[PDB]
RNA sequence: UAUACGUUAAGUGGAAAAGGAUGUGGAGUUGCUUAGACAACCAGGAUGUUGGCUUAGAAGCAGCCACCAUUUAAAGAGUGC
RNA sequence: UUGGCACCUCGAUGUCGGCUCAUCGCAUCCUGGGGCUGUAGUCGGUCCCAAGGGUUGGGCUGUUCGCCCAUUAAAGCGGUA
C-alpha cells in the first residue's frame, strides 16, 4: 500500500530528474530479444524499466497513450531504441517526452535521426 | 540444436551420428571440419550450435567451454560433489574466478563482471565447490 | 468409468462436479474419470 | 575343512561363471541402436549395423517391438548381467578372503605354541566357527644386544603391532603371501637386527626352511590396520633373506 | 507390536469407555498431533500401522511421541466352542481410548506434512479423528 | 388441511457405518480487492545451465545432493504432460 | 457354511443323495447395451446397466462336492423345512 505510495513516489523522481523519456509497448517478443535491448541500453546508459499503467499514471500528475502494455526508457535513447524496432517490428513506440515537453512518434523519431 | 563435443575427437560416432542422422548430413565431413576449427585442447568439450536449413545448408558455431569443464580444469578434479552442502570436495581461486569471468564475460547476459562472478558462484554452490 | 464411493480429483486436472444428485470427477485423462455408485 | 570348503566353492563359482558373460554385447548393440534410431522401422527382425576398424554388425530385433524397446531391452540385460557377475565377484572376493585367512591360519598353527593355539580358538569361537588376559607378545635375543618381540597368533601379533610400539618404528614381516608379524620395540637398531629379523621372519613363515624369503620391513606409520589380520603396509622396503636355526633366539 | 513386559493379572474385565479422557487431552511434546472423538479400543497391530505410516510419509521426519500404550490384555476363546468352562485365552493387548484424547503427535515437520501422515493414520484406525495443535 | 417463525426436497421422513463430495442454512475467523483483485482472453514465461553427482544416456523433470546468481516486471538450478 | 443360544415342535415337524415338478433373487455363465484399458486387429481383462430367455451328455463314487472324456454361446451362484 505504501510500498506502491514509495513506488509512484520514486517514479514521478526520476520523471522530473530525467530530460528525455520514451513510451513503449513491450508485446510479441521473446526475453532474449528483450535482454538484447536491455543490454545495449545498458551500454548506451540509457534506463529502461516496466511498471503498470495506474502507479504510472497517478506518478505522471504527481496521457491517453498510458493504457495498455507500457515499458519506459529514460535518457537524463531514441537511436538505438529505433533500430531495435526496425530490427524486430514487433513494438509500439507509442510515446515520448523531453524536459517536460511531450514528443510525438515523429517527433522522437527525428530524435533518432 | 547443441552438441557438447569435445575438441580435437570428432566423429566419435555413437553421441554424435545420431545427432545428425535424423538431419542426414554428412556427418564425418562435418566432425572433421569440427575439428579444423577447434584445433584446441582434445578434451575440451566445446558447445557447438548447428543449424541446418531444410535443403541442407548447415552452419555451426562453436561457443565458450561450460562452467563445470572450466571449474574442473581449475581445480583438477573430476567430478563435483555429489552431495554439495554436506561434502564439499572442491575448491579454487577467487583469481581462476576473474579469469573465468572475464573470458566467458561475452556470451552471457550480465554486463557486470561481478554479477557474472556470482553466476559462477551459484554454479559452484552447485557441484561442490569453494573459493578462496 | 471408476466406480467407487471414495471419488476424488487425482491430477490438479480433474475437476469434481455434481450430476444428477451423484458426484462426478472430470478430466481429459478418462481413466480419472469417477462416479459414486 | 573349511579352507578346502572354500577353495572348491569358489571353483563352483568360477565355472559357473563362464556362462553368463553376454554383458558387453547388449551394451555396445544399445549404443548402436540408440545410434541409429532414425533408420529403423517397428517392425523389423534384424539390422545391418556399423560399429564406430569399421566392421558391420547384424543385430536381431523382436519384430513386434520398437527400436526404442529393443534398445532399452538390451541395455537392460547388460544391466542384469552386470548385476550377477558384481555379485559373483563379491562372493569370490568373501571366499578368497576366507581362504587365505585360514591359510595364513594353518601356518601359524603349523609354527605355533600353546599359549597361541589357546588364543587361536577364542578368535576362531569369536569368528562363531567355534563354541567354547594381558600376556600378549614372546621375545628372545636380537643382534645389537636388542629384543625383538613376535606373535605366532594373528590376534596377539595385532595387539603388538597396535598397543606395543609406536608409528615411527618399524614392522618385519614377510614380503610374501604369509608369515608371521614381529619387531623390536622401536625396532630402529643396526642392519644386524634388521637382518637379524629376517631370519626370524623366515623362520615362521608359509615355508620354513624357504632359503628364497624375502622380508618386508616398513614403518608402522604405513601399518594398515583394516577379515582379522588383512594388514596391508606401505612405506616399505624389501631385502631377500632364508631361515635360519634357533641362534635366531 | 508393542507389549507389556510383564502383568499382574493375564486376564482382566474389559470395562466401560465412559466419559472423556482424564489427561492427555492435548499436544506438549510435540507440535501437531491427533485427538479422538468417540471411544473404542486400539491394538498394537494398529498403531504400529499407523505408527509406521506416517514414517514412511515422512522418511526422515523430526519425532512422534506416541501417548498410549496397550496395557488392557483381551481374550478369546477358541472356535467353534460352547459357552463357559472358564475365561478364553488371552488373544493380544490393548489401548483404550476416551475421546478428546490425543494419540499421535508430530514435531520437526511442517503443518501440512504433519496433517497429511495423520490423516494416513486416521483411515488405519477405527474412529474418528480431529487435527490439532500446540497453543 | 390451526397460528407464527425457519429448515429440508430426499419421498429424507418411512433402516445402517467407515469414508467421500463447490448440496444447502446459520454463526465465526482470515487473505486479496476499484492505487483496480478471482476467473477468462493477449503477451512473456529467459541466461550461467543440460545446476552438479549417479547414469550407457538423465539435458527442468529414473534417482542422490543442492536449488544459487543474472536479464530481471518475473520466470522454479523447475507444477504437470 | 462351520458354529453359539435353546425360543415352537419328543400325546412324533421323516433325516442325505437322486427322479418328476417347477418357482424366486441377482452378487449375471451366455446372449444384449456401454465406460476404462498396460484396448493395434481377432481374442481379452475390469467395471456399469440389465434376471427376457437359455444355461449339455457321459465315466468313477450312495454320494453332495470333486476329478476326468467329449461338446456347447454358455455348461452361473444361491433361497424355497
Amino acid at each position: 500500500i505504501e510500498t506502491k505510495k514509495v513506488v509512484v513516489e520514486e517514479i514521478a523522481s526520476k520523471l522530473k530528474e530525467s530530460k528525455s523519456t520514451i513510451i513503449v509497448d513491450y508485446r510479441g517478443l521473446n526475453v532474449s530479444e528483450v535482454t538484447e535491448l536491455r543490454k545495449q541500453l545498458r551500454e548506451a546508459n540509457v534506463e529502461f524499466k516496466v511498471y503498470k499503467n495506474t502507479m504510472t499514471r497517478r506518478a505522471v500528475e504527481q496521457n491517453d497513450f498510458l493504457t495498455g502494455p507500457n515499458a519506459i526508457a529514460f535518457s537524463t535513447p531514441a537511436k538505438v531504441l529505433n533500430d531495435f524496432a526496425k530490427n524486430h517490428e514487433a513494438l509500439e513506440i507509442k510515446a515520448g517526452v523531453i524536459e517536460g515537453k511531450v514528443s510525438t512518434v515523429e517527433e522522437v523519431k527525428a530524435l533518432a535521426e | 540444436v547443441k552438441l557438447q563435443i569435445p575438441a580435437g575427437k570428432a566423429n566419435p560416432a555413437p553421441p554424435v551420428g545420431p545427432a545428425l542422422g535424423q538431419a542426414g548430413v554428412n556427418i564425418m565431413g562435418f566432425c572433421k571440419e569440427f575439428n579444423a576449427r577447434t584445433a584446441d585442447q582434445a578434451g575440451l568439450i566445446i558447445p557447438v550450435e548447428i543449424s541446418v536449413y531444410e535443403d541442407r545448408s548447415f552452419t555451426f558455431i562453436t561457443k565458450t567451454p561450460p562452467a563445470a569443464v572450466l571449474l574442473k580444469k581449475a581445480a583438477g578434479i573430476e567430478s563435483g560433489s555429489g552431495e554439495p552442502n554436506r561434502n564439499k570436495v572442491a575448491t579454487v581461486k577467487r583469481d581462476k574466478v576473474r579469469e573465468i569471468a572475464e573470458t566467458k564475460m561475452p556470451d552471457l547476459n550480465a554486463a557486470d563482471v561481478e554479477a557474472a562472478m556470482r553466476m559462477v558462484e551459484g554454479t559452484a554452490r552447485s557441484m561442490g565447490i569453494v573459493i578462496e | 468409468m471408476k466406480v467407487r464411493p471414495s471419488v476424488k480429483p487425482i491430477c490438479e486436472k480433474c475437476k469434481v462436479i455434481r450430476r444428477k444428485g451423484k458426484v462426478m470427477v472430470i478430466c481429459e485423462n478418462p481413466k480419472h474419470k469417477q462416479k459414486q455408485g | 575343512n573349511e579352507r578346502k570348503k572354500n577353495a572348491n566353492k569358489i571353483k563352483k563359482l568360477e565355472k559357473t561363471l563362464e556362462y553368463s558373460e553376454n554383458a558387453k554385447e547388449f551394451q555396445l548393440y544399445g549404443e548402436l541402436l540408440t545410434a541409429n534410431l532414425y533408420m529403423l522401422k517397428k517392425g523389423d527382425k534384424q539390422a545391418e549395423v556399423i560399429n564406430y576398424e569399421s566392421p558391420t554388425i547384424t543385430i536381431p530385433l523382436n519384430p513386434n517391438k520398437t527400436p526404442s524397446e529393443n534398445a532399452q531391452a538390451y541395455f537392460t540385460k547388460y544391466q542384469k548381467a552386470k548385476n550377477s557377475v558384481a555379485v559373483v565377484e563379491e562372493q569370490i572376493r568373501l571366499a578368497q578372503e576366507e581362504i587365505e585367512y585360514f591359510d595364513q591360519l594353518i601356518q601359524q598353527l603349523s609354527s605355533a605354541s600353546p599359549r597361541d593355539i589357546s588364543e587361536i580358538r577364542e578368535e576362531l569361537v569369536e569368528g562363531k566357527y567355534l563354541r567354547p588376559h594381558n600376556p600378549v607378545l614372546e621375545t628372545y635375543e636380537s643382534t645389537s644386544g636388542l629384543t625383538i618381540l613376535v606373535g605366532k597368533n594373528n590376534r596377539q601379533n595385532e595387539y603388538l603391532t597396535t598397543r606395543v610400539a609406536a608409528r615411527d618404528d618399524i614392522w618385519l614381516h614377510t614380503k610374501d603371501i604369509p608369515g608371521s608379524h614381529v619387531v623390536i620395540r622401536s625396532s630402529e637398531p643396526d642392519e644386524q637386527t634388521i637382518m637379524e629379523a629376517a631370519t626370524i621372519a623366515a623362520y615362521f613363515s608359509k615355508a620354513k626352511d624357504s632359503s628364497s624369503v624375502p622380508v618386508d620391513y616398513t614403518k608402522i606409520r604405513h601399518v594398515k590396520k583394516p577379515k582379522p589380520g588383512f594388514v596391508t603396509y606401505d612405506s616399505q622396503h624389501t631385502v631377500f633373506v632364508t631361515p635360519d636355526a634357533d641362534t635366531v633366539i | 507390536m508393542l507389549l507389556p513386559k510383564r502383568v499382574k493379572y493375564r486376564r482382566e474385565h474389559r470395562g466401560k469407555m465412559r466419559g472423556r479422557a482424564k489427561g492427555g487431552t492435548e499436544v506438549h511434546f510435540g507440535e501437531f498431533g491427533i485427538q479422538a472423538l468417540e471411544a473404542s479400543w486400539i491394538t498394537n497391530r494398529q498403531i504400529e500401522a499407523a505408527r509406521i505410516a506416517m514414517t514412511r510419509y515422512m522418511k526422515r521426519g523430526g519425532k512422534v511421541w506416541i501417548k498410549i500404550f496397550p496395557s488392557k490384555p483381551y481374550t478369546a476363546k477358541p472356535l467353534e466352542v460352547r459357552m463357559g468352562s472358564g475365561k478364553g485365552a488371552p488373544e493380544g493387548w490393548v489401548a483404550v481410548v476416551k475421546p478428546g484424547k490425543v494419540l499421535f503427535e508430530i514435531s520437526g515437520v511442517s503443518e501440512e506434512v504433519a496433517r497429511e501422515a495423520l490423516r494416513l493414520a486416521s483411515h488405519k484406525l477405527p474412529i474418528k479423528t480431529k487435527f490439532v495443535k500446540r497453543e
